[PDB]
């Protein structure tokens, strides 16, 4: 019940906007996130 | 208080990531394997 | 090599620690806070505590807002509205105000603008 | 593919999908956003547009 | 530019086309070329 | 610089914020 695939590459989750004349999206609410660096 | 409960709970994430992550830190480890591997190559070399 | 990733984490150092940053992606992903350095065996690590958007709603927007024969511009942030009432608002987060007159500048004939909408702004100086 | 999403980000969602999550833009608001990013105010976009 | 094409030199094939006199030489020469292979694997991987 | 209400933008209720100080504001326009 467990094998080796190949397929092809997904460069993503595909989404769409959707670019109205007089449409205007924004953020209700915030959030905090920590990333980090290592060089 | 809201972003102070998230800063508070991001910092506590990120341990536990680095903890349980397998190596998130490839780069310093990456240079240090690399000049260990130079200088044990320059080692063995020698008996040739 | 490492000369190249020293002079990049110094830099780093210089603009995320001792200041924000307003390149975007440099310090962290989305808009940048802080960042708090941490010691590494040859090596150091951040914490870029970066600031990112949630939840969002679309209501409608209108380049500018014609009183009187001018068109009004909001001195700062969108004019938007939930459907009847046209609100001033904020970058990044939803704070709707009443359109005052301090809220925007007044520049224009009210027939050049393209996407215009027809409304009323208030001033404080008339009432009393 | 990669060049044409990143090109239809920057065209319909300003700078915004770089940081969260992508917000629609009109295209005339965005260009009124620049010209405010550079000391010039959103008037005269929305006069010679 | 932000890449160029990945080379993957093979030192046995390239210094002794398909002889076995001439492979014993390179390996008595020692792990001259493991180093080599390995190099243009990091280059490869780089450019990716 | 006094405090005037050109200085300051106005928003809130006067019981979420932590560190509030009592204080009297002025306005020109009333005077007028
Ligand atoms: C936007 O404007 C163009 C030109 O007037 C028009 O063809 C198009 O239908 C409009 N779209 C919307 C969503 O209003
Ligand atoms: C914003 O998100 C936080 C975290 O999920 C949540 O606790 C808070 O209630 C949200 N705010 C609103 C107004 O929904
Ligand atoms: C907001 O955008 C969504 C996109 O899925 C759309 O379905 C909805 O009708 C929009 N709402 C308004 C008020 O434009
Ligand atoms: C729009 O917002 C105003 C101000 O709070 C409110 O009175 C009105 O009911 C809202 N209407 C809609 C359709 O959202
Ligand atoms: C806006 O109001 C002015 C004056 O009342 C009028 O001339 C114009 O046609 C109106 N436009 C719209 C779109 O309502
Ligand atoms: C500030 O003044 C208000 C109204 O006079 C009062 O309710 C409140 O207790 C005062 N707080 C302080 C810290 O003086």
């Amino acid at each position: 019940s467990q094998s080796i695939i190949a397929y092809t590459m997904s460069l993503g989750a595909e989404n769409s906007v959707a670019y109205s004349n007089n449409s205007i999206a924004i953020p209700t609410n915030f959030t905090i996130s920590v990333t980090t660096e290592i060089l | 208080k809201l972003i102070a409960n998230q800063f508070n709970s991001a910092i506590g994430k990120i341990q536990d990531s680095l903890f349980s992550t397998p190596s998130a830190l490839g780069k310093l480890q990456d240079v240090v394997n690399h000049n260990a591997q130079a200088l044990n190559t320059l080692v063995k070399q020698l008996s040739s | 090599e490492i000369r190249a990733s020293a002079n990049l984490a110094a830099t780093k150092m210089s603009e995320c620690v001792l200041g924000q940053s307003k390149r975007v992606d440099f310090c962290g992903k989305g808009y940048h806070l802080m960042s708090f350095p941490q010691s590494a065996p040859h090596g150091v690590v951040f914490l870029h505590v970066t600031y990112v958007p949630a939840q969002e709603k679309n209501f409608t927007t209108a380049p500018a807002i014609c009183h009187d024969g001018k068109a009004h511009f909001p001195r700062e942030g969108v004019f938007v509205s939930n459907g009847t009432h046209w609100f001033v608002t904020q970058r990044n987060f939803y704070e709707p105000q009443i359109i005052t007159t301090d809220n925007t500048f007044v520049s224009g004939n009210c027939d050049v603008v393209i996407g215009i909408v027809n409304n009323t702004v208030y001033d404080p100086l008339q009432l009393e | 593919q990669y060049t044409s999403a990143l090109l239809a980000g920057t065209i319909t969602s300003g700078w915004t999908f770089g940081a969260g999550p992508a917000l629609q833009i009109p295209f005339p608001m965005q260009m009124a956003y620049r010209f405010n990013g550079i000391g010039v105010t959103q008037n005269v976009l929305y006069e010679n547009q | 530019p932000v890449s160029m094409t990945k080379t993957s030199v093979d030192c046995t094939m390239y210094i002794c086309g398909d002889s076995t006199e001439c492979s014993n030489l390179l390996l008595q020469y020692g792990s001259f070329c493991t180093q080599l292979k390995r190099a243009l694997t990091g280059i490869a991987v780089e450019q990716d």
